[PDB]
This record gives C-alpha cells, structure tokens and sequence, in this order.
C-alpha cells in the first residue's frame, strides 16, 4: 500500500567518485522514460547493491586470503 | 469447591455456606420463587452477612458457575445416582427453593 | 488483505477517538476488595470460572451467546482472584521446589533494567542488530564492529548492548568469549545467557521424569516447555519445525492464507541460505527485492532452522520471563524496512569509495547524511571496514518485515470447547522484526525512515515506547491517557487479539508492576504453568 | 459477631454527593449571621489586573 | 449529566441506617 | 496583581508542608499524593486503591 | 506500585545545588538565550557541554536543574558522551523521576473513564489539561482554549 | 563445531555422564534429548550399557 | 514605566576596531532626531543587532554542510 519516507543520501555518489571501479557495470540501467526522481533512487538501490555486492566479494576473498604457507617463505 | 486464594480467612472462621453468598432463602417470602431466586444468585446486591461484598467467591456463587455445575442436579444428569456428595445440600436449587 | 504491517498499523491509529478495553483487561486492574463489591457487576458477571475467560461478545445475528476462551497459564487468573503477592510468593515456591539456582544477582537485572529505561541507546545498534538476522556466519563477520560497540557502550555509558534480541546474546556468549570485549562486559551476557539455562533446568525438573505415551509430559504441564509456543521473533525457519513437531493442528495464517502441512512449505516459505549458497541467485533474488511487488508476497523469506540442543526453549524463557520482568514490559515489536537502512550505509562517501584506507574511522569524513547523524547521537567511531562489511549483509538479507498469525490448537486436556473456533490459541510472530527499547525524540527524528513501531505483543506492546516510535500513537496516547496502561493500551485488531492470546493483561499487570529481582523472574517462571491436569499432578508432586 | 469492615467504598453513598460539596447552605448560614467576624484582611482576596 | 450518572452508578443508588 | 492567594491552586498549606518535609522519596511521594483532587470521583479513585 | 529511579544521592545533590549561593549566573543567562527552545538549544551545546562539566568537576554538582526544558533536553541531547559518566546519570534520573510519578498517577486514575474523556483530569490536578505549568516558553496558552 | 576432529563424548559415569554437556558434544545425544526432554536431568538420562 | 538599569559595557566597539566588515552597515544611523546619551544606546542596540546577525550568518551557512565531499576527494 505504502512505506517509510527515504534518507537523506544527500549528493549523488557516482560523479564524485569517477575513479572508482564498478561505475562500467553502473552505466548500464533500463531507463524507458523513468522520471527525473523515479531513476534518481533506483540508481541509489542499484549502486548499493552493486557496492554490498563487490563488499561481500572481496570480504570472502580476504576471509579466503589466510597467512598462506607460500606467504611463510615470502 | 474451587475458590479463589482471596476468599479471606473471617469467613471460613465463622458458620457459613461454603459458597460466596449466604443462603437466606427462608427469611424472604413464602411461594415466591421469581424474588427469592436473586438472593441466591444475583449479585448486584450484596450478602445478606456481608454487605459491603458479593461473595467471598464467584466461581461457585453464581447461576452457572464452577461449583453449581459440577453439584447442582441441573448438571449431574450423567451422575451415578447411588454416590453421596455433600455439596448437594448447598448447591441444589430444587432445594434451596424449597426452605 | 496484505503482507505490509507499516498500514496494518496506520490504518488502525490514524484517527482512533473510541479506545475501548477488553473485559479482561478492565477487571486486571481491580483489587479484590474492590472485585466483589456489587457495584462492579458487569464485570463479576463473567467470571464464573477459573480456567475460562467467557465473554458475551456481540449481537450480531438475532440473539447472540457466550463464548469461553481457555485461560491458559495460570499467570492469566485475574490480578482480583490471584494478585502479584500470590504469584510472587508461587515462584518462591517454586524456586525451593525444584532447587532452581539463581545465577544472576541484582547487579546483572540492574544493568538491564538501565537499558530499557535508557532513552540514549544507540540506534546504531539496531541497524546492526537488523542487518544480522539471527545468523551465525552474518555474526563473525561483523566481530570486530559489535567489539567495538559493546566496548564503547559498557566504557562511555555503562550498560550492555543487544539485550533485547536472544539471538545476539547467545552469539556473544559463544563468539565473543575472547578478551574482545571487556570481562565484565562478557560476564554480564554470561550471566543472562546462564539463568534461561538455569530456568529450562527448573522448569524440566518441575516437569519431571514422566511420559504420557512416547513423548514427554513437560508440554503438558508448561507453557515455555511448550514447543506449540513461538517466541515472538523468528529470523530462521521455525514455522515449518513446527508443523513437523505438533501432534496437534497448526494452521499458519501467512496474509489471510493459511497453511497446515510441510508438503506446502516451498508455497508458503523461501529458505534465505548461506551467503556462499545464494551467491547464484544473489541478482535473482536482488529483482525479487527491488523490481518485485512486495505488497502481496504470501512468502516468508526466512533462514534455515539450526537445531540447538534445548528445543525452543531458552529463546521462550528470554522473552517471556526474563526480558518483561528485567524491563517491567518496556519493549514494541521494531519493524525493520531492510532496503532503506543498507541504502544508509554501502553510500555517503568512503562505503562506496575504495580510496580509504579500510582501517580508518568514517566520522571524520562522513558527509552530512542519516548515517553521520545516526553516528552523532550515539558518539561510536567505527572504522569503514566494519560498515562495509555490515553493508554486505544485503545480498541475503530479507526485503521487510512481516507479523504472521501461528494459530496452534490448545491441549489434548483444554479442547473440551463446545465451539471448535475456541479450541485455539493464537501467537503473533514477527518475523525479521526487532524489539526495541525507548527511544528519544533525536532518534525518532533520525530513524523515521528506517523502523517503525508494531505493538504486537503484551509485553512487547508498550505505549509507553511505540509513543516514542510511533508518531501517530503519540497522538492516541495524548488523547486517551488512560490507553498508557501496557495492560490496557489497544493494539491492532489484525495483529492482536487478547481473548485468543497465550499472555493476557493479568500477566501484562504483573510484568509491567513488579520490582525487577529475582523473585520476580521466578514467579514469572511460575506463572508460565498451564492450568491443565497434568500440571495439577506435577505440582502436587511438589 | 461477624467482621463486617467498613471501608472508604461504603462511605462513599454520601462522600460523593452534591451536598457535601456545594457551599450553598454554610455561605446562606454564615451571610445571615447576626456577628460576624470583625478582624477582615483584604490582603489577596481578589486578582487586580495590571 | 455523564459525570452525574458515574458518580450515581460507580457508588450504588433489620438495616441499621448508619450514616456520616 | 501577581498572586492572589485565595484564587489559586497551591496555597500556604502546600508551601507549609514544601518548606519542612525533609527532601527524600517519601516526600516526593506525599507531594505527589497531596495534589490528588477533592471530586467525587477523587474519592471513588482513593476508595478503589 | 511506584517505582523511584531516583536515590537518595539525586535528591542530596540537587539540594545541593539549590543552596549554593556561589551558582553561576552564567547558566542563567545560556537558559535566557536558548528558552526553552530546541532549534537554539542544539546551537550551545558545546557551550553547555563544557558549562555542566566544569561545574560538575568543580564542586560535585550538577547545573541547570533549576527549569524543566534545559535538562529535557539534556536527556536527549548530551548522552553522546559530552557529559561525564556519572554527572549524565543524575538528569537521566531525575527525567526518569517524572515518567514514573506519571504511569504512578495514571494507575491512581485507572481506566475508567467518563463520556468520552478520562478522569485523570477529574482524580488527580497533574494530569489535569486547565493547570499549566508556571513557566511558559512555548505557546501552551492556545492550547487549552481548544481542548479544556 | 572445531573440535570434531579431536575429541567426541562418552557417558561415561552418574557424576560424569550429564546430558547438558554431551549434548553440546555429541550430535547424537542432542537428538536424542530433543524427543525426549526430560532425559536432560542427570539421574534420567539413558547412559550406554 | 522602567526597564533595567544599563550593564558596564566601557567604550565604544568601533573606535578599537575598524577593520570590522559590518562597520559600514552600522553606520545607517543618525543623531539629529533625539539626545546623544540615548543616541549611544542606539547605537549600541545595532551594533549588537548587527554583531549578532553577523554571528549567525557564520554559523548557519556552516551547520549545513561544514562535512564536504571534495575536500575529503582531493
């Protein structure tokens, strides 16, 4: 029927943070006449999404990454 | 009897019925079984002993309640005739109505 | 009609100017010398016997007749004919009959007696107690943030955090127990976890060594040994359990739709795995979230059911007579939108860029935002990687929050109903949502967007705190000041019904009135016993 | 010999009606008394407003 | 006449008369 | 033009009882039990508890 | 069944401040400045933040008890570890002091009520809407000519 | 859940056979004492013959 | 009929300092429509005035927003 109002998340974050990765999977976003706020939070679920995604994606690999045995050496 | 733990002890020191409300039945008048009714079991009048309460208990003074419907012969149609039960002299309204 | 409870509550304190209160709630708060005076005859009428709360009901065709609900435990023998006194001294007893050991002092109730009572507690700590599910592995990856939350709130304020969710208790008893968090903080937990163990020990041996047919007498006798009993939250799969466990009829009401069996579980439920055992359908299930109608959706998207040794019950004992008794009641069912706060975070600045060092605190460089003002009030400095990592928890975290109606039949000893409609009882559960403590007007101005309040329970359905929540009963509650009674506050007719409940008010007046010690949570503990035979023949064993 | 109490609920058949508080009938007996008091303070009798 | 009609039913409206 | 002490609700049996107590949790509770009304339904409410 | 969040050292220590004629002026003229007002109050905060913890540090007691609005406030506001551990715990006590003596009156005023309205307003003269409390900042003068 | 591989649970006398310890030792006398929940007293509980 | 009687306040602030920004704001006033004493006192109403408004006007602009993005970027 309804929900909450949204948080602030004043800014977008994606202009200010042109050298950061995952912006070439962020360009890619099905607008068919979305409008001018409409596309403004689905690119705010989409770029947290994308952000959880590539947090929960490095955090395996450094839970994965232990003090190997070829690090032993090293 | 089931009776709540606030039934207070004065009461159980003291000749009474076992019930909440006393029983007098035979002060009201003869043949008269609509008023006499209201003394036994309506309670928007106090006891005739204790009247600034009800009943000591509600869960055996009133019309259908705990006590009545385990003692009274209204209920105890499944009953083994033979068997004795002291609460049939409290509880019975055919002959509480008749004193 | 819907899953949405955020409406469920709207459309029921929007503009509410009749408060009426149940029959069983009106008695509750007289005392006995009061009960029996004839003036209160409307209400003496009714009771006329101690295992039955008969109402009259409506007129709704022509004539209309009475209808007896079971009192279940004897904690609902009205506060008249069974005052506090009388079940404070009943746990007394209880505590010497079967040699229960108190674990806790007064120090261990005093420190969580300060935290309900506590309007600074950090929101913060619910978004990461909301971001974790009741999940394990969720749990060792945010170590390091809750280490430094409990720290930062036992050195600064002096109270333990996470007391309100079971879940995050026994994950800081197993996983913390290293010299992370504090000693004493640790011991506080170990202390609380230690007396539910101490309770079950009790209640077990009041319930004893005897069998009935195969299984044991111990559900029979008890209500939190009962496993037809749910806590009021469930974050994994216990409903399907359930259907498994009960030689009874349990007929989940899941949005007006009810199911009784565990052939229609995949229609009725989506299991949330793992994060490894997701990650093929992490897209799949983000569309399900973000492109999906939510609205609707007759699906429950829990965990998977952990089978810990005790059954069910310590997480019955922590919410029914340790947390209502600890905070005298001062808790509301905290219902989470998930979206909106993993929005919060995995944004405003160093969550989405990589440029950070992820050992650096966020404060410093946080933008003006409700993550930094979420922070502000609470005066935590977390460093990035902790907040990215509880950002990750989004994946396989679920979309909302829903309350489910579990409508178990009674006892094999309290079915004796003429109608079979009354031969239930009814528990609300809510599913993926918090509890929560008082909260401010500088937090309800933060965290508008992110929770909102659900009065669902008797304990867990406080004015005292969903006015502090809930903008919209802070209204009721200046209107009608008497509905600040947590035995008398109305609740949601679709999210809680008294007569078909397990707790009534006349255990509402003792949680919410009683001095928090030990004698309480023990004649809490003993009030919990059915009204049943069996329970009649353990406690003359006694 | 019965321990009937006497509480404030059975007082309260003449506690709560408007006799016992209305102020009618002393102020028409001290009004038409035949010596009143000769010691009048008019110290904050009234509010004056400023 | 609500507060008249509490206040007359919240309180009730040989015996010894007894009176205060 | 400030305060008139017959129109008013705190009198000098208040300020009497203020000035003497001895400040504890029993007079806070006697100050707290002292401004309970002289209605009717004041004493209905003090005969129920 | 009252319920003091308050002890015995509350009530000595605020006694305390009230018959120390050595109380600094200057926490008379920042509750001039704010009123009683929240927009103005979140302004002074790192201003009554060192004001409440000097005079805290410096004689054991604790300031700015002497009006309701500016220890309201700083039981919302302050806990964020901008007053010490143990001088924050005495406001909180002493805003906890009020919720409980009002769930105290309200179960003396029961859930009866009369027509509509309660009697809280009827048994008690607190929780009575037509008695305003003797300092006004706020406008709770257009209030009561609306409900009462 | 780490100590699989190094040690398991044997119930082994009355003092030292108590089920609140092997049940969070061994995954088959927690089963066991979830059907039957009064065998967790430690006069009761069903020791290897 | 009376106000308070009037705080120390030694000298006049401009006579020290004019290296003030509002200091051609303040000068909007004049003295032939009253006496000089009070003439003073108006004077030192409108320089508190414009004090005042110059220390809000500093602090406002700065609560907003004093948390920025590109000076945490560059």
């Amino acid at each position: 029927a309804r929900r909450l109002p949204k948080p602030t998340l004043q800014g977008r974050l994606e202009a200010d943070f042109p050298d950061s990765p995952l912006l070439p999977k962020f360009q890619e976003l099905n607008q068919n006449n979305l409008p001018n706020d409409v596309f403004r939070e689905a690119q705010r679920s989409y770029l947290v999404f994308l952000t959880s995604q590539f947090c929960y994606e490095e955090y395996v690999q450094r839970t994965f990454g232990v003090p190997r045995r070829q690090r032993a050496i090293d | 009897i089931v009776t709540p733990v606030t039934a207070d002890v004065a009461y159980f020191q003291k000749s009474n019925s076992p019930r909440g409300r006393a029983a007098c039945v035979v002060s009201c008048e003869n043949y008269n079984q609509e008023v006499a009714e209201g003394l036994i079991y309506d309670h928007s009048r106090p006891d005739a002993a204790y009247e600034y309460r009800s009943t000591v208990n509600p869960w055996a003074s009133q019309l259908g309640s705990l006590g009545d419907i385990m003692y009274n012969s209204s209920y105890r149609q499944t009953a083994v005739p033979g068997l004795y039960s002291p609460c049939r002299a409290f509880f019975n309204k055919e002959e509480l109505l008749r004193n | 009609n819907h899953m949405n409870v955020l409406v469920i509550v709207d459309e029921f304190y929007d503009n509410k100017y009749a408060a009426p209160v149940t029959d069983i709630a009106l008695k509750c708060g007289l005392p006995t010398e009061d009960f029996l005076h004839p003036s209160n005859y409307d209400l003496l009428r009714l009771e006329l016997h101690p295992l039955y709360d008969i109402y009259i009901g409506r007129d709704a065709g022509e004539r209309a007749r009475h209808r007896a609900v079971h009192r279940l435990m004897v904690g609902n023998l009205p506060t008249p004919l069974a005052p506090a006194a009388f079940q404070e001294a009943r746990g007394q007893q209880f505590e010497t009959a079967t040699s229960l050991a108190h674990v806790v002092d007064q120090a261990v109730i005093e420190t969580v007696q300060d935290t309900a009572y506590d309007t600074a507690y950090p929101a913060f700590f619910y978004v990461v107690e909301a971001m974790i599910h009741g999940f394990e592995e969720k749990f060792v990856m945010n170590v390091p943030l809750v280490s430094l939350c409990i720290n930062t709130y036992w050195e600064r304020s002096g109270r333990l955090a996470f007391v309100n969710s079971f879940s995050m208790i026994k994950f800081i008893c197993r996983h913390l127990g290293n010299n992370a968090i504090s000693k004493e903080a640790y011991s506080m937990y170990r202390k609380i976890y230690g007396e539910l163990i101490a309770l079950e020990q009790a209640l077990m041996r009041l319930a004893g060594s005897d069998v009935v047919g195969d299984e044991s007498v111990g559900q029979y006798v008890c209500a939190l040994l009962d496993p037809n009993l749910l806590p009021p939250v469930a974050y994994t799969d216990i409903f399907t359990h359930l259907l498994t466990v009960s030689d009874r009829a349990p007929q989940i009401i899941i949005g007006n739709e009810v199911y009784a069996d565990t052939l229609a579980a995949p229609q009725f439920i989506e299991r949330v795995g793992n994060m490894d055992e997701m990650a093929a359908q992490f897209v799949a299930l983000y569309g399900y979230r973000v492109n999906g109608d939510h609205d609707h959706d007759f699906r429950l998207h829990l965990g998977p059911y952990v089978d810990e040794g005790h059954a069910d019950v310590l997480e019955k004992i922590f919410y029914y007579v340790f947390l209502p008794t600890c905070t005298n009641a001062h808790m509301c069912g905290l219902g989470v939108d998930f979206q909106h706060v993993a929005q919060t975070l995995a944004y405003n600045g160093p969550a989405f860029s990589h440029h950070f060092t992820r050992d650096e605190d966020i404060l410093d460089n946080l933008e003006n935002g409700t993550l930094r003002d979420l922070l502000e009030i609470s005066d935590l400095r977390p460093t990035v990687g902790m907040i990215r990592d509880l950002s990750a928890s989004f994946m396989t975290c679920p979309t909302f929050t829903r309350a489910v109606r579990v409508s178990v039949d009674n006892d094999v000893t309290q079915q004796l109903a003429p109608n079979p409609a009354d031969k239930r009882t009814e528990q609300t559960v809510l599913v993926n949502g918090l509890v929560a403590f008082a909260f401010s007007e500088r937090t309800r101005a933060v965290t508008q967007c992110l929770f909102h309040a659900i009065p669902f329970h008797m304990f867990y359905g406080d004015p005292r705190v969903a006015a502090t929540m809930h903008q919209d009963v802070a209204t009721f509650v200046m209107r009608n000041p008497q509905q600040r009674a947590v035995e008398a506050f109305n609740r949601p007719e679709q999210l809680f019904a008294e007569y078909r409940e397990w707790h009534r008010s006349p255990m509402g007046k003792y949680a919410a009135e009683c001095l928090p010690s030990l004698v309480s949570i023990s004649g809490m503990t003993a009030m919990h016993i059915k009204m049943s035979p069996m329970a009649y023949i353990a406690q003359a064993k006694l | 010999n019965l321990l009937l109490a006497f509480n404030l609920q059975n007082a309260l058949k003449v506690l709560c009606h408007p006799r016992l508080h209305t102020p009618a009938h002393t102020l028409n007996s001290l009004n038409a008394a035949p010596a009143p008091r000769d010691r009048r303070e008019t110290y904050s009798l009234q509010h004056r407003r400023p | 006449q609500q507060v008249n009609d509490y206040i007359k039913a919240k309180v009730g409206a040989q015996q010894a008369t007894c009176e205060i």
